[PDB]
RNA sequence: UGUACAACGGGGUAUUGUAAGCAGUAGAGUAGCCUUGUUGUUACGAUCUGCUGAGAUUAAGCCUUUGUUGUCUGAUUUGU
RNA sequence: GCGUUGGAUUGUUCACCCACUAAUAGGGAGUGAGCUGGGUUUAGACCGUCGUGAGACAGGUUAGUUUUACCCUACUGAUGAAUGUUACCGCAAUAGUAAUUGAACUUAGUACGAGAGGAACAGUUCAUUCGGAUAAUUGGUUUUUGCGGCUGUCUGAUCAGGCAUUGCCGCGAAGCUACCAUCCGCUGGAUUAUGGCUGAACGCCUCUAAGUCAGAAUCCAUGCUAGAACGCGGUGAUUUC
RNA sequence: GUGAACAGCCUCUAGUUGAUAGAAUAAUGUAGAUAAGGGAAGUCGGCAAAAUAGAUCCGUAACUUCGGGAUAAGGAUUGGC
C-alpha cells in the first residue's frame, strides 16, 4: 500500500528518528570518538618510546598564458 | 502488559525471560551458560556430581599410570 | 549424482528401511498380521503374498515362491540378522549415549 | 496469510507446483490430493503457482472415497519432499509430500493426522497442531 | 545449538551444516555432508564402510567401552543452573578430553605393537631371499670408498 | 497491437551502462551529512573482503517469530588492518560544484603508498615525495600556508588514508589510497585533527563499532562477456530454435526503426560498481585478541580464521569487520565501508547482536571440525604418529 | 640483491575409501596324503581378516613455509 | 509512479469456463521471410455438388524444401591518437534511475452497533512481485579424469596400465551456480484533486482576483549507475655526460 | 576374444597416421550429457529426450478369417567362486 515516498509513513519515520534512533546514533558516535582518542593516545605513547610557491606560480602563469595564446579561456577572452 | 506498555509497546518491549527464573543466587540470574567447548556439548556433559565421576576417573587413571599402562 | 542412483534412490522411490523391517520381524503379532493381511485392490495379488524382509509385494504365490529362492532375498536376509543400525550406533561411536547403545545390544542379543 | 492461519509465514522452498499429487495425511478417506491452485501466490507470468509446507492449496481428491472425489476442497500441506531450511540452520526434507483436508477457515475435516507434521505448518495452523500426533 | 552426529559416519554436524531426513516415524537422520546422505539414500551399510566410526568401533580399530566415553550422554531430566557446577563441568570436560586422548593413544599403540617384529621378519626374508643384489650393494659401497679417497 | 500479457521489465534501467567499473576500488559518491556539533570522525574506512562464514545468533527481535530463538546467519568477514592518514584535501563550494582547493601530505610516506604512484616501482628511483618532504624542513612554512588556506576557504575537508596492505595475506604490495571525508567539528578542528594524525594509524574500531549498520561500496565480481539469458534473466527460447535459444527473440517494432536502449543485449556482466547499504556489523574483531571466533556461548578459544585459512585468502591476523549477509565484490577485493547516510529508523538498526557461535570449519571442503585440535581428537592417532 | 621472486620439498586443509606386498587356515567345498583324525593334514579356492582412515591426490584461481635449487635481463619511447 | 496471473476450450483470438489475485483495465507502435501454427499452400490423392466432357467448385479430408549481416546504421559491451610527459586523488555537466503489493501482532473484539458483526492512525513482524549482489550453508554440476569400482579386450600372470568419439558406475573438492541458496533496496522540498486562511470584485457573501496554509504512489531533488573519450580541479615526479 | 551374430568394442597379419597449424577457453552456436522438488502445468502437437530393451522362468485379454492377436499385458531373476 503506502509507498516509499509516502508522506504519511515518512512523517512517522521522522517523528521516530528524533527519539531512540538519533539517541543511539549520537551515543554510538560518542563511544567511537572516545575509542579514536584512546587510539591516538596509545600511538603518541608508543611514539615517546623512541601565490603558493614558485612552482605553482610559474605553473599558473604558463597555463593562463597558454589559454590566452590559444584562445581557450572559459573566463577571459 | 503494564511493564510492556511503559517500555515501548507490544512489539518493542524486549522481555527479559531471565529475570524471572529461580536460582540459588540472583547474581547469576543473567549469566550466560556456555553451549560449546572444543567440539563437545556442554549440556550433555553437564551433570550433578560430575566431580564424583571425574575423581573416580582420576583415581582409575593414576592407577593405570602406576600400574604401567603408558610405558 | 549420476543417472542410475538418482533414478533408483529418489525420495519418491524410497523403500522401507532395514530397522523398520527388523521391527516388523521382531514380534509374532506383526508378522502374523503381515502374512494374513486384508485384501487390497491396489497391492499386487490384492495384498496377499508379502515378503517381509524385502518389504515388497508379489503378484502371486508363484512369484513369491520364486522370490524366496533368489540371491535378492538372500541379500536382504543377511542384511537383517545382526543388530539394526540405528542412531544409537551413530551416537555411541563418538562417545555419546554409549551406555544406552551397550545395553540395547545386550537386550537385542538376549531377545 | 490465509484464513485461519496464525500469524506470518516465512519463506520456505516451494515444493509443490500445480499438478502435483500429494498424499492425504488425515483420515478423511482421501488417499491423495491433486493441487489445482495455491492460495496467496503472486502473478508472475509463466510461473506455476507452487506450494510448500504450511501453505493452503486447492486440491481435488483423485483416488479414494467416492463421497469425496469430484470435489475441490482446500488442503494444507503438512509434509514435503523438497529440502527446505530451518532457521536454526538445517536443511531438511520428509520422505513424501502430503497434506490434510481443511475447510477454508482452517478446521480439519479428519479427526487425526498420521505421520509427521512439519513444525512450520503445525505452528501456523492451530487445528493442524491440534490434530497431529507427530510434529517434526 | 548443539553438535549432532552424522547418522552415517558419526561426525560432528555443526549448525548450518549437512541436511536432515525425517521418516514417517519422526526419526531424524542427521548427515554431516552430502557424502553420508547419499550413501544413506543408496542403502549402504555404514558398518561395512571402513571410514565410518561405526565400522571402526565394531571391528575394534578404536576403543569402544571406556570410562571417559560414558560422561557425554543426552541429559533428559535437566538440572538447575549453577556457576560453580557449570565451571566444574567445563574443567571436567577439559580433563576428560585429555584423558580420553591419552587412552586412545594407548589403544592405538596396543593395536600397533607387533608391527615391528613382523616388519623385521619381512626385511630379513627379503635380505635372505635376494643375495645377488646384496653383492651388487657391496660393490657399490666399495666404489664409494674407493672414490672417497683423494 | 498492445502487449497481450503485461510483464515487468527484465533488469534495472538505473544500473546502466552495465560497463566495467573504471577502477577496482569503487568510489564513494556520497558521504553522511556533516553535523558540526559532533566531534571529528571518519565517515568511511577501507578493508579487504576475506570471505564468508556461518553465524548462530541469539536473536532478540521482539514482535518477531524468531524472537528468543537462535537463528543461523551467513556473514561476510572483511579484513581491516588500521589505515594510516597521509594527507588532507580541502574542498570549496563553487557554483559549478565542489572543487579540490589544495592537498597537504605527511612528511614521511611509506613504501606502500609510494608504490601506488608507480607502474614500475622496481625500476624506479623511488623519487615519489622527495621535493615535498623539504617543505617540512623550512619550519613547515608552505605546509602551514596550505593548512591555513584550508581553514580559511574549505567547506568540506577530506582526509587521505591508505591501507597497510602488507599486513594482509594479499600478494599485492601497492597500497590502496582514498579520500575519507571528516564529519563533525568545525573546519579548523578537522584540519587540526588531520594534521595531528599525518602518520598515525586509525583502527577500524575508531570508525565503526558492533551493532552498527554500514554501507558496503565495492566493484562486484567480474564475469566477462555474458549473454542476455543471464545478464538480464530473459527466458530461454524454446528448444532448438533456429539461430539459438539463449537470446532475446524480437528486438523492435516497425518503429522507432532502431533498437532501443531498453532492449536487453549481451555484453559485459559483473565488475560493476555497486553501493549496498544497511549491513549490520556482527563483530568488530581485534587482531591481537586470540579467540576472535569464540563467544560467551562457545568457549573453544579460536580465531575467526577457518581451518586451512580462507580459500583464496590467507589468515585473519588483523582487526576485522564481520557484517551480516553478503557484500558486493569477491574475496581479496578492496571494499569501502561507509557510515550510514541516514539515521535508520528500522528496529534492526537498534538491535544488539548476540553471537552464539562462528563457523571456523574449513571452507575448502565439507569441513566438519572447528580446530585442528578437535580434528585430531576426533580422528585419533594416525600412522604418522606411532 | 631482498622479511624479493620462482621451481621443488616439508606442514596443514580438503577428496576418496583402506594401496602394493606378505601373512593367517578365516573360508562354500572338491581333489590328494597318511597320524583315519574333530584347529587330521597337503594343495587349490570367490572372498574375509592383520599390517592399513591405509594408499593416492591436494592449486592448476586453497592456506602456510627457519628447507633445497636457481633468477634478477632485455627492448622501446617521452621535455613546458 | 507501479503492477495487471495459472490453466481448460475450439481454424486461432476474444468470449466464456475454472481458479488464484491487490487487480486479473482498455488500447498504440509492434514483432509478413527474429522463431513458429494454421491459412494465400503450387504439380499427389480421396469423397460431395455441378458440368455431356476436359474439368470447376457450396464443400470436406489429407501430405507437402525456403537459405543475412561477412556491408552501413542502430543498439549492447571493449580499445584508443593528441592537446609538455607521467602518476595518483577527486569534482560533476549531462544522461539513466526503482522499488512494489499483501497480512500479521498491537491499537481490539475498542470506536460503531438492538444484534449480527466490526475499522483505522501511532508502535511492530513477515511475506508477494521486482531489482542488485553474493556462494557461509544446502542443492545441482565434474576432464580435479581427484579417488574408488565395473564390463569387454589388449600388455604372459601379479603390478601397473592402454582402448572403448569424456567407456560406464559411486563419491567428489575448487569453480560456476539456484527465490532450489542467502543478503540488501531512503528522505527532503514543490505540487494535483481537494480542504482551508485572510480578502476584494459586488456596503451581503465568497478558498482567489492580490496574497497564503495543508495536501496524491505525482514532480524535482537526496540517494544510486555512467562520467563529457574535444568538461574541470588538486597533487606527486619530471631524464647528465 | 566377448557375444546368438559377418552387430557394437578390443586385438594379431597387413596398412595408415593423410584432413593448414599454434595460443587461449567470452557470449552465441554445432554435437553430447547431468540436474533437486513437481511431472506435460510447456506446445498448434509429449516434438525432442527420458523410460523400455538381451536371456531364463511364470503368466498373458478383447477380438478373430481360428492362422493369429502375442515379445500382448503383468511379474521373478541374472555377477563371482
Amino acid at each position: 500500500a503506502k509507498s516509499l515516498r509516502a508522506s504519511s509513513h515518512l512523517n512517522a519515520k521522522s517523528v521516530k528518528r528524533r527519539g531512540v534512533f538519533q539517541k543511539a546514533v549520537d551515543a554510538r558516535e560518542q563511544r567511537i570518538s572516545d575509542k579514536l582518542k584512546e587510539d591516538l593516545l596509545k600511538q603518541k605513547l608508543e611514539d615517546l618510546k623512541k601565490w603558493r610557491d614558485g612552482r605553482h606560480h610559474t605553473y599558473k602563469k604558463a597555463k593562463l598564458m597558454k589559454q590566452s595564446k590559444k584562445k581557450t579561456s572559459f573566463t577571459r577572452f | 502488559r503494564d511493564i510492556e506498555a511503559e517500555n515501548g509497546g507490544a512489539g518493542v518491549f524486549n522481555v527479559n525471560l531471565k529475570d524471572k527464573y529461580l536460582l540459588e543466587d540472583d547474581e547469576w540470574k543473567n549469566d550466560i551458560m556456555p553451549e560449546i567447548l572444543d567440539g563437545k556439548n556442554v549440556y550433555d556433559f553437564l551433570d550433578p556430581e560430575i566431580a564424583a565421576k571425574l575423581q573416580a576417573l582420576e583415581e582409575e587413571e593414576e592407577k593405570l599410570e602406576n600400574e604401567g599402562f603408558y610405558n | 549424482m549420476g543417472r542410475y542412483s538418482v533414478k533408483r534412490y529418489k525420495t519418491k522411490r524410497r523403500t522401507r528401511d532395514l530397522d523398520l523391517i527388523y521391527n516388523d520381524l521382531s514380534t509374532k503379532e506383526s508378522v502374523q498380521k503381515l502374512l494374513n493381511q486384508p485384501l487390497d485392490e491396489t497391492k499386487p495379488g490384492l495384498g496377499q503374498h508379502y515378503c517381509i524382509h524385502c518389504a515388497k509385494y508379489m503378484e502371486t504365490a508363484i512369484a513369491l515362491k520364486t522370490h524366496l529362492k533368489g540371491k535378492v532375498h538372500k541379500r536382504r536376509v543377511k542384511e537383517l540378522r545382526g543388530v539394526p543400525y540405528t542412531q544409537e550406533v551413530s551416537d555411541a561411536a563418538a562417545g555419546y549415549n554409549l551406555n544406552k547403545f551397550l545395553n540395547r545390544v545386550q537386550e537385542i542379543t538376549q531377545s | 496469510s490465509g484464513n485461519g492461519a496464525q500469524g506470518t509465514k516465512f519463506r520456505i522452498s516451494l515444493g509443490l507446483p500445480v499438478g502435483a499429487i500429494m498424499n492425504c495425511a488425515d483420515n478423511s478417506g482421501a488417499r491423495n490430493l491433486y493441487i489445482i491452485a495455491v492460495k496467496g501466490s503472486g502473478s508472475r507470468l509463466n510461473r506455476l503457482p507452487a506450494a510448500s509446507l504450511g501453505d493452503m492449496v486447492m486440491a481435488t481428491v483423485k483416488k479414494g472415497k467416492p463421497e469425496l472425489r469430484k470435489k475441490v476442497m482446500p488442503a494444507i500441506v503438512v509434509r514435503q519432499a523438497k529440502s527446505w531450511r530451518r532457521r536454526d540452520g538445517v536443511f531438511l526434507y520428509f520422505e513424501d509430500n502430503a497434506g490434510v483436508i481443511a475447510n477454508p477457515k482452517g478446521e480439519m475435516k479428519g479427526s487425526a493426522i498420521t505421520g509427521p507434521v512439519g513444525k512450520e505448518c503445525a505452528d501456523l495452523w492451530p487445528r493442524v497442531a491440534s490434530n497431529s500426533g507427530v510434529v517434526v | 545449538m548443539r553438535i549432532y552426529q552424522c547418522h552415517f559416519c558419526s561426525s560432528p554436524c555443526y549448525p548450518g551444516h549437512g541436511i536432515m531426513f525425517v521418516r514417517n516415524d519422526a526419526k531424524e537422520f542427521r548427515f554431516c555432508r552430502s557424502k553420508c546422505h547419499k550413501a544413506f539414500k543408496q542403502r549402504r551399510n555404514p558398518r561395512k564402510l571402513k571410514w565410518t566410526k561405526a565400522f571402526r568401533k565394531a571391528a575394534g580399530k578404536e576403543l569402544a567401552v571406556d570410562s571417559t566415553l560414558t560422561f557425554a550422554q543426552r541429559r533428559n531430566v535437566p538440572v538447575r543452573y549453577n556457576r560453580e557446577l557449570v565451571a566444574t563441568t567445563l574443567k571436567a570436560m577439559a580433563r576428560i578430553e585429555e584423558i580420553r586422548q591419552k587412552r586412545e593413544r594407548a589403544f592405538y599403540k596396543n593395536r600397533m605393537r607387533g608391527n615391528k617384529e613382523k616388519d623385521f621378519l619381512r626385511d630379513k626374508k627379503l635380505v635372505e631371499s635376494n643375495p645377488e643384489l646384496l653383492r651388487i650393494r657391496e660393490v657399490e659401497i666399495a666404489r664409494k670408498l674407493a672414490k672417497e679417497q683423494e | 497491437s498492445h502487449r497481450k500479457y503485461e510483464a515487468p521489465r527484465h533488469g534495472h534501467l538505473g544500473f546502466l551502462p552495465r560497463k566495467r567499473a573504471a577502477s577496482i576500488r569503487a568510489r564513494v559518491k556520497a558521504f553522511p551529512k556533516d553535523d558540526r556539533s559532533k566531534p571529528v570522525a571518519l565517515t568511511s574506512f577501507l578493508g579487504y573482503k576475506a570471505g564468508m562464514t556461518t553465524i548462530v545468533r541469539d536473536l532478540d527481535r521482539p514482535g518477531s517469530k524468531f524472537h528468543k530463538r537462535e537463528v543461523v546467519e551467513a556473514v561476510t568477514v572483511v579484513d581491516t588492518p588500521p589505515v594510516v592518514v597521509v594527507g588532507v584535501v580541502g574542498y570549496v563550494e563553487t557554483p559549478r560544484g565542489l572543487r579540490s582547493l589544495t592537498t597537504v601530505w605527511a612528511e614521511h610516506l611509506s613504501d606502500e603508498v609510494k608504490r601506488r604512484f608507480y607502474k614500475n616501482w622496481y625500476k624506479s628511483k623511488k623519487k615519489a615525495f622527495t621535493k615535498y618532504s623539504a617543505k617540512y624542513a623550512q619550519d613547515g612554512a608552505g605546509i602551514e600556508r596550505e593548512l591555513a588556506r584550508i581553514k580559511k576557504y574549505a567547506s568540506v575537508v577530506r582526509v587521505l588514508v591508505h591501507t597497510q596492505i602488507r599486513k594482509t595475506p594479499l600478494a599485492q604490495k601497492k597500497a590502496h589510497l582514498a579520500e575519507i571525508q571528516l564529519n563533525g567539528g568545525s573546519i579548523s578542528e578537522k584540519v587540526d585533527w588531520a594534521r595531528e594524525h599525518f602518520e598515525k594509524t586509525v583502527a577500524v574500531d575508531s570508525v565503526f563499532e558492533q551493532n552498527e549498520m554500514i554501507d558496503a561500496i565495492a566493484v562486484t565480481k567480474g564475469h566477462g562477456f555474458e549473454g542476455v539469458t543471464h545478464r538480464w534473466g530473459t527466458k530461454k527460447l524454446p528448444r532448438k530454435t533456429h539461430r539459438g535459444l539463449r537470446k532475446v527473440a524480437c528486438i523492435g517494432a516497425w518503429h522507432p526503426a532502431h533498437v532501443m536502449w531498453s532492449v536487453a543485449r549481451a555484453g559485459q556482466r559483473g565488475y560493476h560498481s555497486r553501493t549496498s547499504i544497511n549491513h549490520k556489523i556482527y563483530r568488530v574483531g581485534k587482531g591481537d585478541d586470540e579467540a576472535n571466533g569464540a563467544t560467551s556461548f562457545d568457549r573453544t578459544k579460536k580465531t575467526i580464521t577457518p581451518m586451512g585459512g580462507f580459500v583464496h585468502y590467507g589468515e585473519i591476523k588483523n582487526d576485522f569487520i564481520m557484517v551480516k549477509g553478503c557484500i558486493p565484490g569477491n574475496r581479496k577485493r578492496i571494499v569501502t565501508l561507509r557510515k550510514s547516510l541516514y539515521t535508520n529508523t528500522s528496529r534492526k538498526a537498534l538491535e544488539e547482536v548476540s553471537l552464539k557461535w562462528i563457523d571456523t570449519a574449513s571452507k575448502f571442503g565439507k569441513g566438519r571440525f572447528q580446530t585442528p585440535a578437535e580434528k585430531h581428537a576426533f580422528m585419533g592417532t594416525l600412522k604418522k604418529d606411532l
